[PDB]
């Protein structure tokens, strides 16, 4: 439903009625070295004096006004100032080098501070801030050094692992592999091999029980 | 309600975090540089945007940049 | 020498200098040959460190890999 | 004594003026390579290829999975379903498989977005 | 039906408990569960029920508490005798300076005192274990 | 990644050797192999350093002439080939027609002389052999890389039939990460057998070289005299040989403790740690192992710094006024660096290695420490405050009373405890003698007491900062979620009252200043008591004596080195005195002025460059766009400037005063 | 780019969103709290790392966390003006 404005490239739009009356300064974008731009377009009922994020002051035309800047930060600061002046129709666009216009700030036409339907939480974590897993617990894994990006299931699993590994007296020590029984990959069923592994594990457990009960 | 579709992981939202697809221009702007243009009658302009056939600097670092995103990670919808 | 130390001037400490240099050109050349061998080996080691381990080797490299019997015994013993 | 200064006359310049200058020029040239510092600069083709090689190797093919280690995932899942059945609140429609899938999935599209540069 | 925060916490608790038991079990393999890591070496459980096992004594686990006590007492006596004789009541420094050799008995004997100490801690451990 | 700024170089250089942070370093196998290869390269560098020292002694120096008259002669380090020196007239370092030379203040001459070097040919043979050893080290690195690659290939090619084949993933780096076998062989062969071998070397080479009359090697070469032989003013060589024999035997015995090659013999370190007071810890943690090694190395470096000076082990080393001070200061600084290193790596271990249990569980030593970290820090702060208050107050009382001209009004607390310990040691030594030890016992006075309490203050405050960093690394009341963030991060924002220097790396940065201070205090104490024992004893009770009789008085030769009158052999020391002062002052800039001002200044400079006519058409600024140094980068750079200036401005002073 | 994460302790007061200098955050419907809304961070690519959201967060410890990632710095997170990486 939202319509993206034409917003011609600033190099093409040398003089326009939309541009507000502003003094000009050296704080404007460097045209020789940069090509990406940000355009802010709003509509004003009256000419209110306002301060350009790039140097001096300006006067906004009664009607449609359009300004060009280098950074979304400058555009957003100007938008905040306009909101203070009660101009809620302002929109921000990012202009690529080739003229593509991306509508940015009122992303869905509703200001971010106001709740809107169809919005789903992004980068949201379902636990308190200290609920994150320990960084040392997930090492040499996907989240090698980013414990604040682990999924809730991974956090829960790691927490359960740290609880489990406190009970030292009854922890199954992994049997040492028999390096002699190594064969080429080229040289059955997955379930059958799992069952055989389970028989081997039970044999190991029985042997361990006998060995420990020998002297105790 | 976001029209953007994440290319890497469809379940997740687009990295851009925008809700309106971009608008392509009628004719994309061509590469240009600001130079002088002698007026042929003794005059001369300072910042005249003139076409440039290729990249101004043909370094791999310069040419690898497409501007689709921070890492050019936006899907085809970015263009 | 023009000593600048109080103790040196007081006690007459001296920096005796030999009449002939300790080593000859041939000896310096031999030491430089050894240093050149060290440099070649060090460049090779730096390249190996830069590129790290190559787990793809099992796909194309000759042979089928080998583990020394002592290494196998260490593995069986564990940590 | 000091007749070995002919060695110094060739080595001290060659070592402290020529070699450092060559090294500096080579470092500047190397800085502009595709993989300048691939082990500390994210989003490098060489780093991505090395990671893919590790994944190709059989032992390490799934060593990056945080949940790796379960010998019998089916048995683990069956026990978890039994536990949830016993602990289920009355009139609960939450199933163990669905809950595990939901917890595994999350919405973090900005994690390591530089992977695109490499691929 | 709505899954409330209380229900999610209940699911988390049940998952934690059950899967922690599973990880303790032999069905889960982790680098921390190797020999030399957290778990005790197979067949040699050092601590059980919060009490030292005979395996903490290594090769002395087969020695009875009585003979361990006798050995500890004898070693303590012999080592203390050797140490006192070497240091105070029969000094050897003067003889060695003169050029004579030490009294080899005192040096070997004196090592028995720390051996006697550790043999008492082993005797206590064995006795406390019912052996 | 083409999109980069000039901070790329600093970001990379800050973690070039942080192998754990490397991209595509998938596993502990890669980590351990890389570390092993780096260790081999490091050994090669050390051997090349030894070979270079030996070569320069052999070629540019006067070892043969020095060994004839060691007392008045001064060793030569190396020649000076610097075009910038004056060519019209001879330099202060030449004999008016001779190559310029530098005196050597490393004691390597005494080391070689008492080791048994008699001719420059032997030094040349050693230079050659150590270069060969460097070659061997590099080749061993290559060999081990190849062997580990061959095991990965094997594991890829062969697989155990059962699904447990993935268990082999853990044992690929067993050779590098095994602890029992490494401990046994290190303590038995690398230490004990090395000591026995050096005893053999002494008996075969050093004893005959020192002794003018020939005598067959026998037990007569093993003795238990004590103290310093009068002639060489050094420990009897025969005693050093017995010393090393005894230590070697003891450590060879201790090297059978653990089970290394077979499980039939030896005990396990896991088992000892489990059954001992310290419950257990991540012995596999490379950072923890590094911390323990660094702590041990620091204590040993301090021990050698003290004992080389106390009991002279090298021929005529005591006679060298400058070399003694240089050695003591060098090894004191190395020891301080290693101590603070151990603390920093313990903090890193806590950050990214320790697997903390659940909060209420208290089973491991680290968890027990974290339970009462607050009490630990509060008590350490109390001790530091007490020491500082009372030391400074007594010093200021003495200062004011001396300024008013009444020494009798000074507070002079006699060091009764230290004097009693010293008297007991002297009683034991006198009994042994009845059955000389120079510098092992010193007069000890109230000035010594005050300086010792100052050094205790320095140590306590350094440990306070380091312990606070380590115990707040994982979390803190100000920043509870500090585990997620890296070891060193800039800040947490101006919110919550402001969060400058909130990271464990920032605690290290802070403790570095203290280390330097406490080391400066130690070095000043040693140097002052060494230069003027009597003046130090009488006047060291008030700080004006330190400021006037030590610094201002002894600064004359250095500053007078080069002037309008001329130059002498200390001119280089005078230029490095000022260069290091300038480096310190520069470090002040990065320490005081922070990043926003400099980023805006860089923006203005970049604007000027982009507005310049010729430069704009060539340089866009897109690639490696200039930026101001990050907060942590600037903290580190300012700390490096501060440390370099502080450390490097002292050696010129000590050389000038003791030469 | 930096990582801006939101935790369920969020109460939906919108102060983070209002303090955002480059509009990285937005309130979204939720049922976890009484306000029936929780801040989200869809446009984390524009986050500069000023931690003004963190300053404005009321909760005892922050329900919004900004993790700085100096290795993954982009032009948007660096606020580059004179130079362009696009
Ligand atoms: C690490 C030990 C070391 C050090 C610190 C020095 C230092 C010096 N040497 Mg050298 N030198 C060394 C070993 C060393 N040397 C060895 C083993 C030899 C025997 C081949 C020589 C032979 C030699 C001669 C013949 C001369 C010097 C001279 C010099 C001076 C200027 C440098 C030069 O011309 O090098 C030239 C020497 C080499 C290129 C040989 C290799 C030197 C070492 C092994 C390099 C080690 C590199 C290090 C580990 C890492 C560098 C990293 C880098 C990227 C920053 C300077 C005092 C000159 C002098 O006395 O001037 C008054 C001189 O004429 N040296
Ligand atoms: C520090 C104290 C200490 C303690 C508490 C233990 C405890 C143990 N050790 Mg021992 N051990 C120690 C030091 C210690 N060890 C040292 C220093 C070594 C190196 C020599 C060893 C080497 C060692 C091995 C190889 C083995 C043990 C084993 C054992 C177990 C049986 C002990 C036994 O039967 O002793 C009673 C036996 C004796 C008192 C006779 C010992 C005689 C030899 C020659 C050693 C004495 C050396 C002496 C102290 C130093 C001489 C110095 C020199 C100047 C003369 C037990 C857990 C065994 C075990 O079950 O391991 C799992 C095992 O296999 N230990
Ligand atoms: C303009 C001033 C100036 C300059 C340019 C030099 C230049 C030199 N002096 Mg010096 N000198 C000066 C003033 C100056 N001096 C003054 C005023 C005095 C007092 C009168 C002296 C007294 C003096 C003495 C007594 C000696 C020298 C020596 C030297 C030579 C050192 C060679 C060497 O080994 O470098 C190697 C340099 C280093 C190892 C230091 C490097 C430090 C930087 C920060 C780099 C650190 C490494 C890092 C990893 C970066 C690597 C980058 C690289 C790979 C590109 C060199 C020709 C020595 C000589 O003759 O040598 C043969 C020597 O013995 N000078
Ligand atoms: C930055 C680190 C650093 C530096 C620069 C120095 C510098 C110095 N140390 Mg050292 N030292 C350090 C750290 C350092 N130390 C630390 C951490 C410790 C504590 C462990 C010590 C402990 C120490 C002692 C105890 C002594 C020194 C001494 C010295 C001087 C060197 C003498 C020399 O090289 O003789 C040249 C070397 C030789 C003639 C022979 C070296 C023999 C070794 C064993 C060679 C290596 C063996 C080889 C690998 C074997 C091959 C394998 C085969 C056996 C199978 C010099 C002041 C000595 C000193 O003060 O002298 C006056 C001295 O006595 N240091
Ligand atoms: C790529 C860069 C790099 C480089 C150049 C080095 C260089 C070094 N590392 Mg390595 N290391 C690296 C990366 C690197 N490391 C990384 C990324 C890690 C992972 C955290 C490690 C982890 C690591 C560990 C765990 C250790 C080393 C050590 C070493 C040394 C190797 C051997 C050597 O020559 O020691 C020469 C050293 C000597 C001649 C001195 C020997 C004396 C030792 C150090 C002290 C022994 C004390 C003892 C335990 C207790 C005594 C008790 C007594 C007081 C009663 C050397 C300083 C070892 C070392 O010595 O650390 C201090 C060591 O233990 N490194
Ligand atoms: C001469 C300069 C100076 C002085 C007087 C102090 C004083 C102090 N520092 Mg130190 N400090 C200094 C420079 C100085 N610092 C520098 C340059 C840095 C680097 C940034 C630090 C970094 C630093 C840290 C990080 C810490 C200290 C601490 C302390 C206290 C140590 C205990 C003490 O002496 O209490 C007695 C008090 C005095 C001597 C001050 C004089 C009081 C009146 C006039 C008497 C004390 C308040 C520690 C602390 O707070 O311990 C409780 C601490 O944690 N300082
Ligand atoms: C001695 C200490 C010291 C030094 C050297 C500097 C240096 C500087 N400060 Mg200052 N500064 C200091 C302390 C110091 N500061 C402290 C403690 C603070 C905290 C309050 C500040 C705070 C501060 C601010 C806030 C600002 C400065 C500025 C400057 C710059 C002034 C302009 C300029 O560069 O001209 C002179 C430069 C020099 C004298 C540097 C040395 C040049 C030598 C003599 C020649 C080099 C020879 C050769 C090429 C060297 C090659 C070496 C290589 C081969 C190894 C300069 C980099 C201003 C600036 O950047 O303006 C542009 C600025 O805004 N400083
Ligand atoms: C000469 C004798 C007297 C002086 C002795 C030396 C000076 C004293 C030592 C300095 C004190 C601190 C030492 C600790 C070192 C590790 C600290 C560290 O990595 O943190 C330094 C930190 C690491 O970086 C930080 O890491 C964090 C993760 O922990 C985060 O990622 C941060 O964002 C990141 O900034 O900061 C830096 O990046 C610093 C910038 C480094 C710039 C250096 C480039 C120029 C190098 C030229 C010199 C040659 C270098 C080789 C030397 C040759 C020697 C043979
Ligand atoms: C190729 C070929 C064939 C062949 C052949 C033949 C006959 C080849 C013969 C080759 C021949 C005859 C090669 C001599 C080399 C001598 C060298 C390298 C000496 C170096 C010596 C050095 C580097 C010494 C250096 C120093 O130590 C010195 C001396 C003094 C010291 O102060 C130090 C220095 C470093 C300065 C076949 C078998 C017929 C058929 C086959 O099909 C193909
Ligand atoms: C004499 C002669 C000759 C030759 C000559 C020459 C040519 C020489 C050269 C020389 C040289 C030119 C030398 C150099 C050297 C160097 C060195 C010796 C170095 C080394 C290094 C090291 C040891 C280390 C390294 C490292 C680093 C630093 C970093 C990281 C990595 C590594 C670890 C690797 C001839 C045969 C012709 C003839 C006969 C005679
Ligand atoms: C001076 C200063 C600067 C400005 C200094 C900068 C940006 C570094 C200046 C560059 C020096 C002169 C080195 C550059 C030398 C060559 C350009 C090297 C090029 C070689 C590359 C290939 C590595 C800061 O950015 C800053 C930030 C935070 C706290 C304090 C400070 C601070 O004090
Ligand atoms: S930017 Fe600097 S002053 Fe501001 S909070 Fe961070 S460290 Fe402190």
């Amino acid at each position: 439903e939202i319509v993206v404005e034409s917003i011609p490239r600033p190099e093409d739009l040398l003089e326009s009625p939309k541009f507000p009356m502003f003094e000009g300064s050296t704080g404007g974008y460097m045209s020789r070295s940069t090509r990406e731009r940000h355009a802010i377009t709003w509509t004003a009922k009256d000419q209110n004096k306002f301060e350009m994020p790039t140097g001096g002051f300006a006067i906004m035309n009664k009607g449609e006004n359009l300004c060009y800047f280098r950074k979304k930060e400058q555009c957003i600061s100007l938008g905040k100032q306009l909101r203070k002046m009660k101009i809620e129709n302002y929109k921000i666009y990012r202009l690529k080098k080739d003229g593509t216009v991306i509508f940015m700030h009122p992303a869905d036409g509703v200001f971010p501070e106001k709740v809107n339907k169809g919005r789903v939480q992004v980068n949201g974590r379902p636990f308190t801030i200290r609920g994150n897993p320990q960084q040392s617990e997930l090492k040499w894994t996907k989240y090698h050094m980013k414990s604040y990006e682990a999924d809730p299931l991974t956090t829960l699993f790691i927490k359960a692992r740290v609880m489990a590994f406190q009970d030292i007296p009854n922890l199954f020590a992994l049997p040492q592999p028999n390096m002699e029984e190594m064969v080429p990959v080229e040289e059955y069923t997955k379930q059958e091999y799992t069952t055989r592994l389970m028989e081997a594990l039970k044999r190991v457990q029985d042997d361990r029980k006998a060995k420990e009960a020998k002297s105790l | 309600s976001s029209k953007w579709v994440n290319p890497e992981d469809p379940e997740m939202s687009h990295p851009s975090g925008l809700y309106v697809l971009p608008l392509k221009p009628a004719k994309p702007q061509e590469n240009y540089i600001y130079t002088w243009k002698k007026g042929e009658d003794g005059s001369i302009e300072d910042y005249v945007k003139t076409p440039f056939k290729g990249p101004e600097r043909a370094a791999d670092y310069y040419t690898q940049r497409k501007g689709n995103g921070a890492w050019d990670h936006w899907g085809p919808q970015g263009e | 020498r023009v000593p600048g130390g109080k103790r040196t001037k007081e006690l007459g400490l001296v920096v005796p200098i030999p009449e002939e240099d300790g080593l000859t050109d041939g000896q310096i050349a031999a030491l430089f040959v050894v240093a050149l061998v060290v440099l070649i080996a060090a460049v090779d080691l730096a390249r190996s460190l830069y590129f790290g381990l190559q787990p793809n080797k099992f796909k194309t490299a000759k042979g089928k890999g080998s583990i020394t019997p002592f290494m196998k015994r260490l593995i069986e013993n564990g940590f | 004594y000091g007749d070995n200064r002919k060695w110094s006359a060739v080595l001290v310049p060659l070592t402290t003026l020529v070699f450092p200058a060559v090294a500096m020029g080579s470092f500047v040239l190397y800085s502009f390579q595709e993989d300048a510092f691939w082990r500390l600069v994210p989003g490098t083709k060489r780093a991505a290829e090395a990671e893919k090689a590790w994944r190709e190797h059989p032992l390490f093919k799934d060593s990056k999975d945080p949940m790796f280690g379960l010998l019998n995932p089916d048995d683990y899942e069956k026990g978890l379903e039994e536990a949830w059945e016993r602990a289920k609140p009355a009139g609960s429609t939450v199933t163990v498989k669905d809950k595990l899938k939901q917890l595994s999935k999350q919405d973090s599209p900005h994690w390591e977005s530089w992977r695109s540069l490499s691929a | 039906y709505k899954e409330t925060p209380a229900d999610e916490r209940l699911f988390e608790q049940v998952y934690l408990q059950y899967t922690s038991e599973y990880m303790k079990g032999p069905m889960y393999w982790h680098k921390d569960k190797l020999q030399g890591s957290l778990p005790d070496y197979p067949g040699r459980p050092m601590i059980r029920d919060g009490k030292y096992t005979p395996y903490v004594l290594g090769n002395l686990k087969s020695f009875s508490s009585n003979e361990l006590a006798f050995l500890s007492m004898l070693f303590f006596g012999v080592g203390l005798y050797g140490n006192l004789q070497f240091n105070y009541y029969d000094p050897q420094w003067a003889k060695v300076d003169a050029g004579g050799y030490f009294n080899v008995s005192y040096i070997v004997e004196s090592l028995l005192l720390p051996i006697s100490f550790f043999m008492h801690i082993a005797c206590y451990i064995q006795k406390q274990n019912g052996k | 990644n083409g999109r980069c700024a000039t901070s790329r170089y600093l970001q990379v250089m800050g973690s070039i050797h942080d192998i754990e942070s490397y991209f595509a370093l998938d596993n502990t196998l890669s980590l351990n192999l890389q570390i092993f290869t780096a260790h081999w390269g490091h050994l090669a560098i050390i051997l090349m350093w030894i070979s270079g020292n030996l070569y320069h002694i052999a070629s540019n120096a006067n070892y043969s002439l020095w060994i004839k008259n060691p007392i008045p002669s001064m060793p030569i380090a190396h020649n000076i080939w610097d075009p910038h020196f004056t060519s019209s007239t001879s330099t202060p370092y030449s004999h008016t027609t001779t190559a310029a030379v530098l005196i050597a203040y490393s004691g390597i001459y005494n080391q070689l002389y008492t080791s048994g070097f008699s001719t420059v040919n032997q030094i040349y043979k050693a230079t050659f052999a150590f270069s060969c050893l460097a070659v061997i080290s590099i080749l061993l690195a290559k060999i081990h890389i190849r062997t580990h690659s061959e095991v990965l290939h094997n594991s890829a090619t062969h697989a155990s039939q059962i699904p447990s084949f993935f268990q082999l993933l853990y044992f690929l780096d067993v050779g590098i990460s095994s602890i029992n076998i490494r401990l046994n062989f290190h303590t038995g062969v690398l230490v004990g057998f090395f000591s026995i071998a050096y005893t053999g070397h002494l008996l075969d080479v050093a004893i005959p070289a020192s002794r003018a009359p020939l005598s067959h090697t026998s037990l007569s070469y093993l003795t238990f005299f004590g103290g310093l032989k009068s002639d060489t003013a050094s420990l009897y060589l025969t005693d050093i040989a017995h010393h090393h024999l005894a230590i070697g035997v003891i450590f060879v015995y201790i090297g059978h403790l653990y089970s290394s090659c077979s499980t039939a013999l030896g005990t396990y370190i896991r088992d000892m740690l489990y059954t001992s007071a310290i419950y257990m810890f991540q012995i596999k943690s490379l950072h923890l192992a590094l911390s323990l090694a660094l702590a041990g190395c620091a204590v040993l470096t301090s021990a050698t710094a003290q004992h080389i000076y106390s009991l002279t082990p090298y021929f005529y080393l005591s006679y060298d006024y400058v070399t003694s001070v240089t050695l003591y200061v060098h090894h004191s600084y190395i020891a301080s660096f290693l101590a603070i290193a151990s603390h920093a790596h313990a903090a890193i271990t806590l950050v990214r290695d320790w697997v903390a249990p659940l909060e209420l569980e208290s089973s491991c030593t680290i968890a027990r420490i974290h339970t009462h970290k607050a009490a630990i820090i509060s008590h350490l702060s109390w001790v530091s405050l007490w020491l500082g208050f009372h030391t400074l107050a007594i010093y200021s009382h003495n200062d004011t009373n001396m300024a008013f001209g009444s020494p009798s009004k000074q507070i002079l607390i006699e060091p009764t405890n230290a004097q009693l310990i010293q008297e007991s040691s002297g009683k034991a030594l006198y009994s042994f003698a009845i059955n000389s030890f120079g510098s092992f016992i010193y007069p000890i006075g109230p000035g010594d007491l005050y300086v010792h309490h100052a050094i205790a203050l320095g140590l306590h405050v350094t440990v306070l900062i380091l312990l606070k960093g380590a115990l707040e690394a994982r979390g803190s009341k100000l920043m509870p979620d500090k585990m997620e963030h890296s070891f060193g991060f800039s800040c947490d924002g101006p919110g919550r009252g402001g969060t400058c220097d909130i990271s464990a790396w920032d605690c290290f940065y802070l403790a570095m200043f203290w280390m330097l201070n406490t080391n400066a205090w130690i070095d000043f104490y040693f140097h002052y008591k060494y230069l003027a024992p009597r003046q130090f004893s009488e006047s060291s009770t008030y700080l004006e004596s330190w400021f006037r009789d030590y610094l201002w008085f002894n600064s004359a030769p250095l500053i007078r080195a080069y002037s309008a009158l001329g130059t002498n052999d200390l001119s280089v020391q005078a230029w490095f005195f000022l260069l290091t002062h300038l480096a310190w002052a520069t470090g002040f800039m990065f320490l005081i002025s922070w990043r926003g001002y400099w980023q805006e200044l860089i923006d203005i400079i970049l604007y000027m460059h982009l507005k310049t006519p010729i430069l704009i058409d060539l340089w866009n600024g897109g690639v490696y766009t200039p930026l101001a140094l990050s907060i942590v980068q600037a903290r580190f750079i300012g700390l490096v400037h501060f440390t370099a200036g502080l450390i490097l401005t002292y050696p010129p002073f000590i050389i000038s005063t003791t030469s | 780019s930096h990582a801006v994460k939101i935790y369920d302790t969020c109460i939906g007061c919108t102060l983070c969103v209002r303090a955002c200098p480059t509009d990285v955050l937005e309130m979204v419907p939720a049922t976890v709290n009484a306000a029936k809304q929780v801040a989200s961070s869809p446009r984390v690519e524009d986050c500069v790392g000023c931690k003004r959201c963190e300053t404005a967060c009321p909760t005892d410890f922050l329900s919004i966390r900004v993790y700085l990632q100096e290795n993954e710095e982009t032009q948007y997170s660096l606020g580059l003006d004179l130079a362009d990486w696009s």
